[PDB]
């Protein structure tokens, strides 16, 4: 067979290029773990409010 | 870090606005950090378990013929054996938790589980640091094995050890793999020099080995710009094209219409490949300090085992991370210990190169991987 | 809110005579509150009116009360977003503070990927020009995406805008000048359901084509990765990015 591969070219609309990285995938996977760091509470209905901003 | 005994008064409520302090500590009871998972992957692809605490590399000399005579007899020929020894280091590491009796009365159970879990994280961080400074610390160490003082080595580092001869290439003393670029930005000239410093020792594509480069993204942002016969950084001209990996966006391809050959793979051992310059796969490494590149040979005949040996203890009762019962107990004070013991050395002193991007002067060990201080 | 992560440990080099140093950590958390209010309407009649009026008029007045409710709830949701002022509320007799978007106040947004914010962070932005441009759109979308909320995290951004601003945005083309001498870094791609358009160059549009609808609303197109929606409720000089 021929040794040359034809490169792909820009179609009429072509997606925005965004660099994939390993450090960005670590940060992405960490954030979907950090998204479990919440507790359900009794809300403002406690006769105290000192945990509220 | 915060330090000291855990006391009543380090506890601060049972509940606040209806949420319980035990539930807050229960969140952290079984977490694991994705950085410590990455560090554990890098150790797993960069080390091997040491079965043999020392290694020898023997060699012999050689001789030739001479012209005959009808009357005389030849001068005699002779040869001698010689060798080098390599060894692996070993060290002991320690950690404590301490409590007051009234802290243990009042504290939520989940706080102890969270402290235990963070000791497992600290163990993973320690092993990683000690593997990386085996590669980066540039200095030789002693190690007593059976009370005989052996010697533990980095890569080739300007020392009196002479690399084995290969393809008739004879090396001197003073061979070095801690390279300085001689320029503020990376050249194709620097990349080409560093890869050839490996490939002169064996570790060729002829021998079936694959070279990898691990780098901080700021160096990959230069290396991805290299094109054949074009000038790049410190007036260097590239002898090759940087070729994108098969998975990258087409929008980043240069102004060309064909590729002679094939694009490099997208993934290597679950790490993501940006592309290749020369035959070297370039991988963005999350842990790399900024001004540095590690070039590593892998696979084939000569690099069939990973660069760094981990020497754990001979007895299973002393291997792995262990808890020791401590020596303050029940009242008024309580303690316990975590203990880990291992050490690191390199056999394949030519199987990698470290390149530092700086303008002039000698190599600097990265602060985060200097052996003289810190354990994370 | 999201509980801030605990500190991490480190080992010490052991000894045969000594003992190691001790390790510790601590937790923290917080909460946020919501307003509440009462609203009512009346329907007063005379005995002659209920004798003589058609039942259809009474039923029409009831149908109009249900539509007065829809208008009230809509207004109160939209002014929660567009009114940039902090509100006090009393809940079970205690005071609380309830919030707009970041408004130049003393909350500090949490750090993300090693970028740390100051006090005075703000999401009520002025364009600095009489007509929208691509630098305004890119600035505003990046003000969201610096907090997380990125396309790699799997979000979609939406922009809701009035016709007078959409008709500027749909003219953004890569490397061309816009209003206020801005230069576009992307180009506007029409949704698949819009009026036909010739592609300007063999060097095709820098963006993916949007689908016809998002959430049952029709999409005009996309610039950067944000989808633009013609929103009839929107006031003239304003855009909501979400």
């Amino acid at each position: 067979a021929k040794g040359v591969k034809k490169l792909p070219k820009r179609k009429g609309t072509n997606p925005i290029p965004r660099d994939k990285w390993n450090s960005d995938d670590i940060a992405r996977r960490q954030l979907e773990q950090d998204q479990k760091l919440h507790l359900t509470t009794k809300g403002p209905h406690t006769g105290t409010n000192d945990s509220f901003k | 870090n915060q330090g000291g005994y855990n006391t009543a008064g380090d506890i601060k409520y049972k509940t606040a606005d209806g949420v319980s302090y035990d539930s807050l500590w229960n969140l952290f009871s079984n977490v694991t950090d994705e950085w410590n998972k990455h560090k554990s992957k890098m150790v797993q692809l960069m080390t091997f378990p040491v079965t043999n605490q020392t290694e020898k590399v023997p060699r012999i000399g050689q001789f030739g013929f001479e012209k005959a005579s009808e009357f005389g007899v030849p001068e005699s020929k002779r040869t001698e054996l010689s060798f080098y020894q390599l060894a692996y280091d070993f060290e002991d590491y320690d950690l404590a938790f301490r409590y007051t009796w009234k802290f243990l009365r009042d504290a939520p159970s989940s706080q102890i589980k969270a402290y235990h879990n963070q000791a497992l994280q600290a163990d993973a961080k320690l092993i990683h640091r000690k593997v990386m400074e085996a590669i980066f610390d540039n200095r030789e160490r002693e190690a007593d094995i059976e009370g005989l003082p052996y010697k533990v080595y980095p890569l080739y580092n300007g020392d009196n050890m002479i690399p084995p001869e290969y393809n008739g290439t004879t090396f001197s003393t003073g061979h070095n793999h801690y390279l300085v670029s001689g320029g503020t930005k990376i050249d194709s000239a620097d990349v080409e020099m560093a890869a050839d410093h490996i490939r002169e020792h064996g570790y060729t594509e002829e021998n079936g080995t694959q070279l990898i480069a691990f780098a901080h993204k700021a160096e990959i942002q230069e290396v991805r710009r290299f094109r054949f016969g074009q000038t790049n950084n410190n007036s260097a001209v590239a002898n090759y094209d940087f070729v994108q990996s098969q998975g990258e966006s087409p929008l980043y391809l240069p102004n060309a219409d064909g590729l002679l050959g094939k694009q490099p793979q997208s993934m290597w051992k679950g790490l993501r490949v940006k592309g290749s310059y020369d035959d070297v796969l370039w991988i963005e490494e999350p842990t790399m300090p900024a001004g540095y590149v590690l070039f590593l040979a892998t696979g084939g005949t000569l690099a069939q085992q990973n660069l760094v040996g981990l020497r754990e203890h001979e007895d299973a009762a002393w291997r792995g991370l262990r808890q020791i019962p401590g020596n303050q107990t029940r009242y008024p004070l309580i303690d316990s210990f975590y203990q880990r013991s291992f050490g690191t050395g390199i056999r394949q002193r030519g199987g990698a190169v470290v390149l530092q991007i700086k303008a002039s002067g000698t190599y600097d060990i990265p602060t985060k991987w200097t052996n003289g201080g810190g354990f994370e």
